[PDB]
């Protein structure tokens, strides 16, 4: 039976840690650091970006438990676009922070005249325009769609004209997601590992290990996503048209967008706990935290 | 605020005061800072040339990187509580002259001294350049000289490349952070001309050392 | 210190003018600049402010939008664009130098001027007070508004302006003596009496005093007292 | 060598000129310090509190 | 030739000056103490926290205005900062980065700075052409400047790494007298209200006082295990306090020649950096290597309060001439206010 064997106790926990982490993660970042640097700012944006979708999250939550869409000015437009904005700008923003550690890594020397406030500010603002902007469609939703007394958030175009949008709602998804990103990433990656193993060090091997680590993440939880949103799209009618087989591509569909939300909490993880400076940091915080407290 | 005096001109002018200083600020971070040290024992004075009455700065700037370098020789105060001010240099170089074993030795106190700042607290994340000045007198003397009489403990060839990778492994041996601190050590002579590329490259991997620590790769 | 102004001459009415001002051994970048005006009748009047690094610009409202005051730092000159010139515009112009921080003595010198032809309220209660060397004299100016601020200033500042030659100060926000001049001037007040006293008077003692406020804009100059021998 | 016999020496005559030199007991200058204090206790703003209305930091 | 006889006179001074000292020690301060109340409680809050120096700051003095302070950095420039509008006068771009003092003088015409450099570089900041020049340059020293002050009769102070403490005059650029006697390398001075006498600290953990006329030391102190980091006089200048490394800080009167008090604590192992009197002399402030100041109460030791506004050294402290607030300094790039 369709809406059942729903499970959401799985997105609190989520939603929890994505809090315990990007609220630190924000508040150590602007205390401190005083965003003087590009990776610092690209760190702040990506963890803002990871808190808003987390504070959009528990809606979802809400809505699966049972609550139908009659709250008031949670309109399905706001709320629908957000999520495809986070998770639009998020990925921006871990391309952006890959290209500044190949540019810091390769070209130091540039580097040092290169990465200025200024400069990262600016793209800041211009991928969060591009990103908002990307997520335009998403925003146009028109109405919220009422068949019974349950309502629900309609689709970004009604069904009987879907044909008007196939690109945008096939390729795009998917290129700006899967394709692009993980390309950026291996052809910076491979120069950074080939730049770090000229090093006469022993410690550059964590490094080493820490990319490998991130880039593994990074796959293991944004392919599953992608294929599945293909194959749930079109696969789901070649060859997946059994009602055995749509119900085990639902549900796995289901099992990789709770796994990809995930993602937002180890994003803060991966790029800012590791590295001495944030447990320094942390624990000049929480030592300030107990004399005060 | 904007219920102060008539006087706001004052404000004025510390907000332009304040834009210089982040202005001077932002220059001086861009800029490398490094530290000479080995005056009085080695052949200092022919790689600051190379490079080319108390403190000396010299400026010099190589593959668009503007270095800055700092002069200590004026060494006859306690050194432990002045060095600590220099607590943000990006590398320290030290020099030392092979031709001291034979001539305790002077190449013991440089030792001794160089176990003295490699040691020190204040310089704990800052890497070391070592180079070896006047290598070609030291290969003359050493076919003279056996290097036992400086080291005792030694035993091996006296061919020159034997002795001094034999110094060179030693000099390092005496680094007791070797996790957190990294030791680039080279040859240098009068006639060698590129020993600008050997700064350059300890200076640019310090970079990236600084770098991956704000990045959080290290 | 040297100011010299230049591109003064007899202008048609509703022409244009640029006037411009130079300087040399002076610090025109970290240095504001004012202009007041010096009309035929002898009463001063400010015209326009502009202060380090053209960061705020303020005009009197008789000669808004018409003047235009811009500076070149490289060039260490000071200009003003005029436009719309009246036959009260006639009067000589003077570019004054003042520096804003505690302890500071704005208004400290004043440029020869240049002469231009066209084809809170301060009042003194003496016009003028026949005066003798050696005699010791007694001047007082009245203002519309308490002048002590809650800072603990009370914002008065004396000028003297010698025949044929530009205004020099005298005192700077409290009865403190100018640099440069004798300790024979002294002044006091209580916020809206002011009085300025001279112990000894002096061959070189002789011109017009002026009183000018600044608690805020626009600076009113005040009407001016002279003295004769 | 006849540096060590100068330094010597004039450590000799600083040490002379020293000893030459005597002042009031202990208990003396410590009355007058405790004295000194209490007169100008009054006067310190930090040692009591300041109103807030005669111009303090705020 | 007899210095044999040189050492033997030499030992049997300090013999008989020891028990002189020692014949006069009838009673300690902290018995004659006993009956004064204590000062209880001394909280601050940091009113202001001056900001915009990007690196370590290491030396500061309150002008005799009592609003008005400098302070020096390693960005090789001294702003001076109206303590009442956290608002910044002037900034002096100095020559050489590496400085270790200043002072801010008397009359306010003129400020002085130094350190690694060996050179004091005066500023004369009232002047015709606005900009801050330097108007004389006191070279001549053989090691690093530890501490410079302004006599009330326009002269500096120098103190300077070479074991030498002279007095220059400013319109000469000489040295007027040259001081020795210190083993140690000299680190701080401080010259007493009337100027008549003032005292210096060296590393060989003795205070030598110097008597700007006559180039002799009137007295010396001894004592300390280690090196001394700053001296301050009572507000009479019968007495000072003096700090050392060994986290341990005392109090000497001329008057008796001998050690009065000493300030220590269990908890405390860091060394002392800089020292400081209150205007009645009751309150003893010190910073710490601890990344905190403490407050001492200099009669019975106490310590009445303390003080975390910062976070790291706290390498300068100085309290206003009036008592109004104290300012304290740290390698952190912040000034803190306190009252």
């Amino acid at each position: 039976a369709l809406m059942a064997q729903f499970v959401p106790p799985l997105y609190s926990l989520v939603f929890t840690v994505g809090l315990l982490g990007n609220v630190v993660v924000v508040m150590i970042l602007i205390k401190y650091r005083r965003l003087r640097i590009m990776t610092n700012i690209y760190l702040l944006n990506l963890a803002i970006s990871d808190l808003l979708f987390l504070v959009t999250l528990p809606f979802w939550i809400h809505y699966v438990r049972g609550h139908n869409w009659v709250f008031g000015h949670g309109m399905c437009k706001l709320l629908s676009g957000f999520y495809h904005t986070g998770l639009y700008s998020e990925i921006f923003f871990i391309i952006l922070l890959t290209i500044d550690r190949y540019l810091a890594i390769v070209h130091a020397v540039f580097a040092l005249r290169a990465r200025t406030v200024t400069f990262g500010v600016i793209t800041s603002i211009v991928t969060w325009g591009l990103a908002v902007l990307a997520a335009l469609p998403e925003f146009i939703f028109y109405e919220t769609e009422e068949l019974f007394e349950e309502t629900l958030c309609s689709a970004l175009y009604p069904e009987d004209t879907v044909y008007s949008w196939r690109h945008f709602h096939t390729l795009r998804m998917t290129i700006f997601c899967l394709v692009l990103p993980l390309l950026v990433m291996a052809i910076c990656y491979t120069g950074i590992i080939k730049t770090l193993l000229r090093c006469p060090s022993k410690k550059k091997y964590k490094a080493i290990r820490l990319i490998f680590v991130a880039m593994a993440v990074f796959f293991i939880f944004w392919t599953p996503y992608n294929v599945a949103i293909l194959l749930s799209s079109y696969q789901s009618i070649l060859f997946g048209n059994d009602c055995e087989r749509s119900k085990h591509l639902d549900l796995v569909m289901l099992v990789t967008e709770v796994i990809a939300y995930s993602h937002c909490c180890m994003n803060p993880v991966i790029y800012a706990f590791v590295g001495e400076r944030f447990r320094k940091y942390l624990r000049h915080f929480f030592h300030r935290h107990l004399l005060m407290h | 605020c904007t219920l102060s005096a008539e006087d706001k001109a004052a404000v004025e002018r510390s907000k332009m005061i304040d834009r210089n200083l982040r202005e001077d600020g932002e220059k001086a971070a861009r800029e490398v800072k490094l530290l000479l040290l080995g005056a009085g024992e080695s052949g200092k004075n022919t790689i600051v040339k190379q490079m080319k009455t108390g403190i000396v700065e010299t400026h010099f700037t190589f593959k668009d990187l503007h270095f800055k370098m700092f002069d200590v020789g004026a060494q006859r105060s306690e050194r432990k509580k002045w060095i600590h001010c220099f607590e943000g240099v990006t590398a320290i170089i030290f020099c030392v002259a092979l031709s001291d074993y034979d001539l305790m030795n002077r190449m013991h106190a440089s030792m001794k001294l160089f176990d003295s700042i490699c040691n020190n607290k204040w310089f704990t994340d800052t890497s070391i350049i070592l180079f070896l000045n006047k290598k070609d007198l030291f290969e003359e003397k050493i076919k003279k000289s056996p290097l036992t009489i400086c080291y005792p403990e030694y035993a091996g060839s006296n061919t020159y490349e034997e002795a001094a990778a034999y110094i060179q492994c030693q000099f390092e041996d005496l680094n007791k952070r070797k996790d957190t601190k990294e030791i680039y050590t080279h040859f240098t002579c009068s006639t060698d001309t590129k020993n600008v590329q050997f700064v350059f490259d300890a200076v640019t991997d310090v970079i990236i050392k600084n770098n991956l620590k704000d990045c959080g790769l290290f | 210190v040297q100011l010299v102004e230049s591109g003064g001459g007899l202008v048609q009415p509703g022409g244009s003018r640029k006037l411009s001002c130079s300087a040399s051994g002076f610090a025109f970048s970290s240095f504001g600049m004012h202009w007041v005006r010096q009309a035929p009748e002898k009463g001063l009047e400010w015209v326009a402010y502009i202060s380090s690094g053209s960061g705020t610009i303020y005009y009197a409202d008789t000669v808004k939008g018409r003047f235009t005051i811009s500076r070149d730092d490289p060039k260490n000159t000071l200009f003003l664009q005029m436009t719309s010139l009246r036959s009260e515009d006639t009067a000589m112009y003077y570019c004054v130098r003042s520096i804003y921080y505690y302890g500071s003595s704005p208004f400290d010198f004043w440029g020869q001027g240049t002469t231009l032809t066209v084809s809170i309220v301060m009042t003194q209660a003496t016009s003028s007070v026949p005066v003798t060397p050696g005699e010791s004299v007694s001047i007082s100016c009245r203002s519309s508004k308490s002048l002590l601020h809650s800072n603990g200033n009370t914002y008065l500042y004396w000028f003297l302006q010698r025949p044929g030659q530009s205004p020099q100060l005298l005192i700077y926000r409290m009865s403190n003596l100018a640099s440069g001049v004798p300790d024979r001037f002294s002044g006091s007040g209580s916020g809206t009496a002011f009085t300025l006293t001279i112990s000894r008077l002096e061959a070189e003692d002789v011109g017009v005093y002026y009183c000018m406020q600044h608690l805020e804009y626009p600076l009113t100059f005040g009407a001016g007292t002279k003295l004769e021998l | 060598n006849t540096a060590s016999i100068a330094q010597a020496r004039k450590l000799v005559e600083q040490l002379k000129m020293e000893a030459n030199i005597d002042r009031i007991k202990v208990s003396k200058a410590a009355a007058d310090l405790m004295a000194y204090c209490e007169a100008h206790a009054k006067e310190d703003p930090l040692l009591t509190p300041v109103p807030a209305s005669e111009n303090p930091f705020r | 030739s007899e210095l044999d006889q040189l050492r033997q006179e030499a030992e049997q001074l300090k013999n008989q000056i020891r028990d002189a000292r020692k014949a006069c020690a009838d009673a300690t301060l902290s018995q004659i103490t006993n009956n004064i109340d204590p000062v209880g409680r001394i909280q601050m809050r940091t009113r202001r926290t001056l900001r915009g120096h990007l690196a370590k700051i290491y030396a500061m003095h309150w002008g005799t205005d009592s609003r008005l302070l400098v302070s020096a950095s390693q960005d090789g420039k001294l702003i001076i900062w109206d303590s009442y509008t956290t608002n910044k006068v002037h900034a002096i771009p100095l020559r050489s980065s590496w400085v270790m003092t200043c002072a801010y003088a008397p009359s306010g015409n003129y400020v002085a700075c130094g350190g690694l450099d060996n050179i004091c570089s005066i500023y004369n900041l009232k002047t015709r052409e606005g900009n801050v020049r330097v108007s004389r340059e006191l070279a001549g020293h053989t090691g690093y400047l530890s501490c410079c002050r302004f006599l009330d009769d326009n002269q500096i102070v120098t103190s300077s790494g070479d074991t030498t403490c002279a007095l220059w005059d400013i319109e000469t650029g000489q040295q007027t007298t040259t001081f020795t006697g210190h083993t140690g390398d000299v680190m701080s001075l401080s010259l007493a209200p009337d100027t008549r006498l003032f005292v210096s600290g060296a590393c060989d953990a003795s205070a030598k006082l110097w008597d700007v006329r006559e180039g002799m030391c009137r007295q010396t102190f001894t004592g300390h295990e280690s090196d001394i980091n700053a001296i301050c006089f009572f507000p009479n200048g019968n007495a000072f306090a003096t700090g050392s490394d060994d986290a341990t800080c005392r109090l000497f009167d001329l008057r008796a020649d001998q050690e009065l008090m000493t300030y220590s604590h269990d908890n405390i192992i860091c060394g002392i950096t800089s020292v400081s009197f209150s205007k009645s002399g009751r309150l003893l402030l010190a910073g710490y290597d601890d990344f905190n100041c403490n407050v001492w109460d200099a009669l019975k030791a106490d310590r009445a309060g303390v003080l975390a506004g910062h976070d790291n050294r706290v390498s300068c402290l100085g309290v206003t001439d009036d008592g109004m607030a104290v300012a304290t300094g740290s390698w952190d790039s912040f000034l803190k206010i306190w009252n």
